[PDB]
RNA sequence: GCUUGAGUCUCGUAGAGGGGGGUAGAAUUCCAGGUGUAGCGGUGAAAUGCGUAGAGAUCUGGAGGAAUACCGGUGGCGAAGGCGGCCCCCUGGACGAAGACUGACGCUCAGGUGCGAAAGCGUGGGGAGCAAACAGGAUUAGAUACCCUGGUAGUCCACGCCGUAAACGAUGUCGACUUGGAGGUUGUGCCCUUGAGGCGUGGCUUCCGGAGCUAACGCGUUAAGUCGACCGCCUGGGGAGUACGGCCGCAAGGUUAAAACUCAAAUGAAUUGACGGGGGCCCGCACAAGCGGUGGAGCAUGUGGUUUAAUUCGAUGCAACGCG
């Protein structure tokens, strides 16, 4: 979560937040409780991922 | 007055309005600036714009403490937040640490329906 | 435009004093394929303005012109069914277009006699920025200023 | 009698299988306090709402309830419903390896009995979030809706009821046989284990496909192929899974289950097109960028209407209206 640096730095760089927190985890906890659309969200994002 | 030299920018960055609220290592605040209170009420106080001229503006009013060095906590999604930063060390900071300090529940409590727009 | 890029023609200069610039100036106040007349107002505006600021013809022309010439304009986008009026940069080409558009449709406005008239006392208004096309210009940068948020 | 079906024993394996008890960490809400100050929240935009009685932001301390991020996977387990932190206790099943034992003990199953999401019901608790009802704000022609701000039952626990779902692989159970390929998961044996290998042999499972079948779509060794055993159910659409009666239920209702009358269709799958406030690519003064008009005035001319003895007939969205 944290980053720091030393005096050789200008740009933040900080992609550590594309990787867990930002784009995925806040917005899927933003609406419903469903346990039936993620059955088939999952269902088909896994049947989609295929040759 | 009271020559704090060190604190910490709490950007909440949300989807509608970010809050720069501008500390110190204890946690009590100095000065803060909202985007919407800088003009642009509405479609607009949530953009990258409105959250660097809200920054600019919390970097203005906390003059009074010479704040040299800030650790910087970011809150929540939103248009803001990376601009937030931004406007920071354009305003003469150093910004020693960037931490997200989004709450993220360990499924927690149910979230509200919404949106069959 | 939807399929076809184009060039452009190229127009001749101005038979006074060779200026394309003052070319494209005469053929924005042309009105019914009438030239001849056009020129001849712009003819007698530009030396009575060169008479009154006591500069030149064109540098008088240019710095009247160098402050009516818009920095960013409002545009409409459209893109996510809401209507946005974003600021965008204007091209050197359509700068000095709306800055003459700007001064001949503001010197028509005016209540003077004859048009080299309304128009030598229109530049020597935007001489000191204080005429109508400069509140053109200032009113584009209110709309382009207050909607910076769009980029 | 016999062991190739079924079962017992020995040793292990994997598992969100079940029931009871405990605990942990993030987060939301509330309460008390510090800093601090003019907004916060919300939306397509707003307003209701909260806020100088000090909100929101931020830090500290506390309470409480529910759910258990990451692992997490067309992964696993379960007869099905379903089951997701970690730990303990009680407990069910499955699978594998070698050997021993019983010896057809098997398969299906009308009535019967049990289990059976969610909502709901009863009694007693609990109540943080979410949220039927409800209220307000918007949107709209209206808006008893979608959107916003609140919000009660309910959701959570104990015990009892209900007894249903698109309870679905829309595919009853058990057994046998019939070309293949790529995976996943869990065992086990053999070989230099010369490593994240090579060769087999089981259990469960995913995708694609051969013959075959199928109205087609598709199914395809987990069959909708080729057979056998037993059960359940169907007989045109509507009326109608309704009424009456019976049984069950506290009720809501559940289950069993018609007829009169009425139609000549209702239906399945696929084809061609058209359409879409579906998707991709592309064009045209289509929009945009501009310039000049029309709609306002007077007149010209055509038309509708009205008038008239007749105001000849035809043209009438675009593509009729100085048109024939």
């Amino acid at each position: 979560i944290k980053v720091r640096e030393n005096e050789p730095f200008d740009v933040a760089l900080r992609r550590f937040k594309r990787s867990c927190e930002k784009a995925g985890v806040l917005a899927e906890v933003r609406r419903r409780e469903f346990y039936e659309k993620p059955t088939t969200e999952r269902k088909r994002a896994k049947a989609s991922a295929v040759k | 007055r009271k020559q704090v030299s060190d604190g910490v920018a709490h950007i909440h960055a949300s989807f509608n309005n970010t809050i720069v609220t501008i500390t110190d290592r204890q946690g009590n605040a100095l000065g803060w600036a909202t985007a919407g209170g800088s003009g642009f009420r509405g479609s607009r106080k949530s953009t990258p714009f409105a959250a660097q001229v809200a920054a600019e503006r919390c970097a203005d009013a906390v003059k009074e403490y010479g704040i040299k060095n800030l650790e910087v906590m970011v809150k929540g999604p939103g248009p803001g937040r990376e601009s937030t930063i931004r406007a920071l060390n354009a305003a003469g900071f150093r910004i020693t640490n960037i931490t997200d300090v989004t709450p993220i529940p360990h499924n927690g409590c149910r979230p509200p329906k919404k949106r069959r727009v | 435009p939807r399929r076809r890029v184009i060039g452009q023609r190229k127009i001749l200069p101005d038979p006074k004093f060779g200026s394309e610039l003052l070319a494209k100036f005469v053929n924005i106040l042309m009105v019914d394929g009438k030239k001849s007349t056009a020129e001849s107002i712009v003819y007698s505006a530009l030396e009575t303005l060169a008479q009154r600021s006591g500069k030149s013809e064109l540098e008088a022309f240019e710095v009247a012109l160098e402050n009516v010439r818009p920095t960013v304009e409002v545009k409409s986008r459209r893109v996510g069914g809401s209507t946005y009026q974003v600021p965008v940069e204007v091209r050197p080409v359509r700068r000095n277009a709306l800055a003459m558009r700007w001064i001949v449709e503001a010197a028509r406005k005016r209540g003077d006699k004859s048009m080299a008239l309304r128009l030598a006392n229109e530049l020597s208004d935007a001489a000191e920025n204080k005429g109508t096309a400069v509140k053109k210009r200032e009113d584009v940068h209110r709309m382009a200023e207050a909607n910076k948020a769009f980029a």
